């Protein structure tokens, strides 16, 4: 009935905002780096009560030594990468997956994609074209998820809440099963 | 010693031993190792005793957790989840929650 | 209380973190100290706190202490 | 009572709690600001600068405790405090490291001394000065 879910990812990707929106259905625009945040949520999965232990982790490079404090006894990993930043797309495979394997070799990973609403927005797409970069697409996400071994890759936006519940619905199922 | 003295005094004063004396004496002379005799006297009641005992598998093991588990679960903390401070704490088995552990 | 202290309290409230929850014991004392320092870093760098507000607070505490001590002395004299 | 009456600005107490019982996470209450002050001036200063006690002594602590008591937040301040939680965690684990040029053992000892002082001050203030019913859930 107790689940310890730890959310990791590159800085400025929406992890804290994602968790806040899921837990309280509230969204904010201001960006505030986080060190430690804990959120508790109760959900009904397959008619079985479950307590979700959500652990936010800092994505900044100046907290690597301070990150693994939340890893032990974790049930499911949640790696989040922004859909409008190929930098995080590469950084995922670069650091997050190997670090999780080093500190947790037998834990499921649920790859996630943030900023879905900005995937097709205009201003962001021309701004990204200015740098010769393109938004991440579904085939690339699936390819990376199957390369690293993630059992399920999904989309979600903290603003429109599209595909918000499913993210955590699959993670509880990953541990239960 | 007490039982024998009382029985002897009663017999001397009335000429007959106490009416309930023989059964008490039999019980006393039978119960020198009460557990050893109950392990044989409780055989007919073994089924019911085991049925009653096995029902504690859902309460006792979860109530004997170490301090580390309690700290992890943040047991007995009102401020752990402020959004649910008005929610009345409840469980399907309320009496078992506060049932004595030594019992 | 309604003057300099009020303005300083109002100014300090804005820079305070919007939300701050006590971390769990799993992180440990060093991580908790680092988190508290980072959250309250802006307050530490503030300089006028230790020269005006503190001074004003000292002024309001000495006044009340003098009031308390004067009363005790008066009571002793009366006795 | 007069000093308490002088406190009328809403900033002292802040808005009503969202959960309808009390503030826990939000720092809209003066007690959190006092806790931040305690945290900042509890840091061991260098050898070429004065400490809080040398310049202000106990007047600052007395004023802060009086304000907190008159605002009726002594229990909330005791329960909610960064220094107290840090000291409790340090006692539970017992670790000492130089975290950002700040010794841990000395800082927690100073916190211990300051809370000892604050408890006495608050007790004295309370000794000189001396409900809300909630509804149960309804079936749907
Ligand atoms: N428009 C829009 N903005 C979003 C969305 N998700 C997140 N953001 C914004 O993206 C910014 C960064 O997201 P955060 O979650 O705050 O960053 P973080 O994941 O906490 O990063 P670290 O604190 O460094 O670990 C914030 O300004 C969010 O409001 C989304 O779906 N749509
Ligand atoms: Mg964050």
């Amino acid at each position: 009935q107790a689940i310890k879910c730890v959310v990791v990812g590159d800085g400025a990707v929406g992890k804290t905002c994602l968790l806040i929106s899921y837990t309280t259905n509230a969204f904010s625009g201001e960006y505030i780096p986080t060190v430690f945040d804990n959120y508790s949520a109760n959900v009904m999965v397959d008619g079985k009560p479950v307590n979700l232990g959500l652990w936010d982790t800092a994505g900044l490079e100046d907290y690597d030594r301070l990150r693994p404090l939340s890893y032990p006894q974790t049930d499911v990993f949640l790696i989040c990468f922004s859909l409008v930043s190929p930098a995080s797309f590469e950084n995922v495979r670069a650091k997050w997956y190997p670090e999780v394997r080093h500190h947790c070799p037998n834990t499921p990973i649920i790859l996630v994609g943030t900023k879905l609403d900005l995937r097709d927005d205009k201003d962001t797409i021309e701004k990204l074209k200015e740098k010769k970069l393109t938004p991440i697409t579904y085939p690339q996400g699936l390819a990376m998820a199957k390369e690293i071994g993630a059992v399920k890759y999904l989309e979600c936006s903290a603003l429109t809440q599209r595909g918000l519940k499913t993210v955590f619905d699959e993670a509880i199922r990953a541990v239960l099963c | 010693a007490i039982i024998g003295l009382y029985n002897y005094a009663h017999e001397m004063t009335h000429g007959a031993s106490d009416r309930e004396y023989p059964r008490l004496g039999q019980m006393i002379v039978d119960y020198e190792n009460p557990l050893k005799k109950m392990m044989e006297e409780f055989v007919p009641h073994s089924k019911s005793l085991s049925d009653a005992l096995i029902s504690l598998q859902m309460v006792y093991p979860r109530r004997n957790l170490s301090a580390d588990q309690w700290r992890n679960a943040q047991l007995l903390s009102l401020i752990s989840a402020p959004s649910t401070m008005l929610n009345p704490a409840q469980s399907d088995t309320m009496p078992c929650e506060y049932l004595s552990l030594d019992a | 209380l309604q003057g300099t202290i009020l303005q300083y309290v109002k100014t300090l409230m804005e820079v305070m973190p919007k939300i701050c929850r006590l971390p769990r014991h799993e992180y440990g004392s060093p991580g908790i100290l680092e988190f508290f320092h980072h959250q309250l870093k802006d307050i530490v760098e503030y300089a006028e706190l230790k020269t005006v507000c503190f001074q004003n607070l000292r002024e309001v505490g000495n006044a009340i202490l003098f009031c308390l001590l004067i009363e005790q002395s008066l009571s002793l004299e009366e006795v | 009572t007069r000093i308490r009456s002088f406190l009328d600005d809403p900033i002292w107490r802040g808005p009503l709690p969202s959960n309808g019982v009390m503030h826990v996470d939000e720092c809209v209450e003066f007690h959190r600001l006092w806790s931040a002050m305690q945290f900042v001036y509890c840091i061991p200063v260098g050898t070429h600068e004065f400490t809080v006690e040398q310049c202000f002594g106990d007047g600052l602590h007395w004023a802060g405790c009086m304000i907190i008591v008159l605002l009726g937040q002594q229990r909330r301040f005791a329960v909610l405090d960064f220094c107290y939680h840090l000291l409790k965690v340090q006692k539970h684990d017992g670790k000492d490291e130089i975290i950002k040029n700040v010794p841990l053992k000395k800082m927690v000892e100073r916190i211990r001394k300051f809370q000892i002082l604050n408890d006495e001050i608050i007790t004295i203030l309370d000794k000189y000065l001396k409900v809300r019913c909630f509804q149960p859930p309804i079936h749907q």
